[PDB]
RNA sequence: AGCGUCGGGCCCAUACCCGGCCGUCGCUGGCAGUCGGCAGAGCGAGAAAGAGAGUGGCGCGGACGCUAC
RNA sequence: GCCACGCGUCCCCCGCGAGCGCACGGGGUCGGCGGCGAUGUCGGCUACCCACCCGACCCGUCUUGA
RNA sequence: GAGGGAGCGAGACCCGUGCGCCGCGCUCUCCCCCCUCGGGGGGGCCGGGCCACCCCUCCCACGGCGCGAC
């Protein structure tokens, strides 16, 4: 793909980090909640 | 002159680095790294002296020959080749050896060894099983561990050491190996209960069970 | 000598090679900024909408350009003048398809066909799927496979043309060099539909297939494909 | 010691109704009835067992009688656990509603 | 030239 | 296991797809370049054309090949 | 986060650096193995007979139609 | 699992080697430091725009409202 099209890589390696990112709010969200109804 | 470093870029996944090739540059810092611009041999005699030649060209010739081969690119040999391994198995693990005239039999696993084939030690005292080894493949995964982590078992042993060579007795090494082995691991297994019976029992299947339906 | 000649010709090879790369940079550039149009064209259509739903009014959005057609049923027993609508169209094996651009002249003839084929408006993920996995372009009367630029530089240079991505910007947007751009491209054997169909006979509305399905042909290319 | 196979018979060919296609075999295992129950027995050693009048090898052994056409299923047929099978040699029809061997050995866990 |  | 309205799932044709093989047609395609101590082994590459003359400033070596009906 | 990095000169405003490895890369390889055997055993498509499963109306011809 | 002579290099001061084109990119030819047990693994090494937060307001597009003009 990339010796026909290069850009995929950029495009590849982004829409990976964006998404740990994400799942890390999505804990973060969670343990927050703990925090509340503890709290 | 400089010892060899590691990939700057860690591995995300297979083929593909975390950082952008701009920021490696700087990281590598090239900012401050521009660059710019036999067969014969002598020989005495008793005459003069011989200038002989190594690796003279064939005396006979074959009436036909073969023609060249094509370069593939990614066929590496199996020496070479990684060796994949499933979750289940790990040290400790019982294991049912289920093919050969060792059959059904239930057996501890030791470790697996850089060919791949796994080191199993159905203890020789209780199943009359020496150290053997066996394929992955052909072999059900139980769950049913035991802390086996402190022991300092040979680094001798070996592919090589199970290979075969072309009447077969029993080395005294051979009983060595078997000895200290036992020595170590035989109290943890008679410790908990039943389980010495156990693994002199034999699974074996009967009516009515079905392995896709059961589960263990 | 064999000296002057040899430094020459490595000039030479070095020359071409900082061509080659120079070429590859250009090609990079292009599609980046192109990803930046797409983008922005897709949330306009949107903003268009909340605005004047504010107003209160309604936003009717454009015609759409183009349209994705696939002939359904087989050679045996068809009207003349059927066929020769359908290979002006170069839709000869069954399960082939074809891009075509739209307006009043290429309508109606679909129209006069609707009960053969299944068309609509498809989008762009399909366009990617289409022309990468099963590119094949008509070279010298031959049918072959698209797998490196240089095979479409040699053709289609005139037209600044050099790369599947420029191909991909002139489909999606119906650009001036469409009729050269197709006509490169050999119809789409496409395969049988995987989980099946309907019913081959009766139009969409009557619970079939053919005519007019808008979108759902995206559906039935992943079905297809 | 004892048995370490599962039972299978061998129902019938791949086949249409005027036309049956004989390099593939059905398979009707016993005890599984669904398609999610068949994903176990995926990729698993088939073996028809046979004898016959004169006396042939045996590996690890004297020579028996016995003799052995191995086989492989190959993936599920239909809804209600039946399941398609690919033998090395095609198989004669006087099987039909016969027993054959399938091991484990090549397991899936 | 200019990388020189 | 009938009648009417419908869902998922599922079955196979010498049809469709991917791959192997035979023959024919088309590209009026390519190949006489096996140019060897008179040698230096390329001319598939996105862009009309030249690996062009000159003149001032030890060891003796290198596979196959082409009945051109 | 960036396929952004001599100096001098030009514009708008403030043609030769070499070296070494990895591989989803112009069509599969192992630099990996195991069993049987000199008088009853191995291979032997075709061709000899028998069995089973499925398929299957006797040829030539005139004929719109066998 | 069809196919089977792709050549790399060194150059008329040599005569080799058969991992070679295209494509992705690691280290050394800079210098320091850190961690797990000489080997293995890390942090990096300085300049410049851009967008990141907050204060100001220019050009075009489209929509709405108001005053005014034809
Ligand atoms: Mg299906
Ligand atoms: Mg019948
Ligand atoms: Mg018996
Ligand atoms: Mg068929
Ligand atoms: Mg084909
Ligand atoms: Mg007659
Ligand atoms: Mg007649
Ligand atoms: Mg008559």
């Amino acid at each position: 793909m990339l010796k026909l099209n290069p850009y995929a890589k950029t495009m590849r390696r982004n829409t990976i980090l964006r998404q740990a990112r994400n799942h890390k709010l999505r804990v973060e969200r969670a343990a927050a909640a703990l925090a509340a109804k503890s709290d | 002159k400089g010892k060899p470093h590691c990939s700057r870029n860690p591995v995300l996944v297979r083929g593909i680095g975390r950082y952008s090739r701009s920021a490696m540059y700087s990281r590598k810092a090239l900012y401050k790294r521009k660059y710019a611009a036999l067969a014969t041999v002598t020989k005495p005699v008793g005459g003069g002296t011989r200038v002989v030649k190594l690796r003279k060209m064939p005396r006979y010739y074959p009436t036909e020959d073969v023609p060249r081969k094509l370069l593939s690119h990614g066929k590496k040999p199996f020496s070479q080749h990684v060796r994949k391994l499933r979750a289940s198995i790990t040290p400790g693990t019982i294991l049912i050896i289920l093919t050969g005239r060792h059959r059904g039999k239930r057996v501890v696993f030791l470790k697996q060894l850089s060919s791949g084939l796994l080191l199993v030690t159905g203890p020789l005292s209780l199943n009359r099983v020496p150290l053997r080894r066996t394929h992955q493949k052909f072999v059900i995964a139980t769950s049913t561990k035991i802390d086996i982590s402190g022991v300092k078992i040979p680094k001798h042993l070996t592919d090589a050491y199970f290979k075969k060579k072309k009447k077969y007795e029993i080395t005294e090494q051979r009983k060595v190996d078997q000895k200290a082995v036992d020595s170590q691991i035989l109290p943890k297994i008679k410790a908990v209960p039943q389980l010495q019976g156990y693994l002199r029992s034999v699974f074996a299947l009967t009516n009515g069970v079905y392995p896709h339906k059961l589960v263990f | 000598n064999f000296a002057e000649l040899k430094i020459k010709r490595l000039r030479k090879k070095f020359a071409q090679k900082m061509l080659r790369k120079a070429r590859r940079k250009l090609i990079y550039e292009k599609a980046k900024h192109y990803h930046k149009e797409y983008r922005q064209m897709y949330r306009t259509e949107i903003r268009m909408a909340r605005m004047a739903r504010k107003a209160g009014n309604f936003y009717v959005p454009a015609e759409p350009k183009l349209a994705f057609v696939i002939r359904i049923r087989g050679i045996n027993g068809v009207s003349p003048k059927v066929r020769k609508v359908l290979q002006l169209l170069r839709l000869r094996q069954i399960f082939n398809g074809t891009f075509v651009k739209l307006n009043k002249a290429s309508i109606n003839m679909l129209r006069i066909v609707e009960p053969y084929i299944a068309w609509g408006y498809p989008n762009l993920k399909s366009v990617n799927e289409l022309i990468y996995k099963r590119g094949y372009g008509k070279i010298n009367k031959k049918r072959i496979a698209l797998t490196d630029n240089t095979l479409i530089a040699r053709s289609l240079g005139k037209y600044n043309i050099i790369c599947m991505e420029d191909l991909i910007h002139e489909i999606y947007t119906v650009g001036k060099h469409f009729k050269e751009a197709n006509n490169f491209l050999w119809p789409f054997k496409l395969s049988s539909p995987r989980g099946g169909m309907k019913k081959k006979t009766t139009h969409f509305v009557e619970g079939g297939d053919a005519g007019n399905r808008e979108d759902q042909i995206n559906r039935l290319i992943r079905r297809m494909n | 010691s004892g048995r370490l196979w599962c039972k299978a018979i061998f129902a019938g060919y791949k086949r249409g109704l005027r036309n049956q296609r004989e390099h593939t075999a059905l398979l009707k295992i016993e005890g599984v009835y669904a398609r999610d129950e068949t994903e176990f027995y995926l990729g698993k050693r088939c073996a028809y067992v046979y004898k016959a009048k004169n006396n042939t090898v045996t590996p690890g052994g004297k020579p028996n009688k016995t003799r052995v056409i191995w086989g492989k299923v190959t993936r599920a047929h239909g809804n209600s656990g039946m399941v398609r099978a690919k033998f090395r040699s095609n198989l004669p029809a006087k099987a039909i509603g016969h027993r054959i061997r399938v091991m484990l050995y090549p397991s899936r866990i | 030239r200019g990388l020189r």
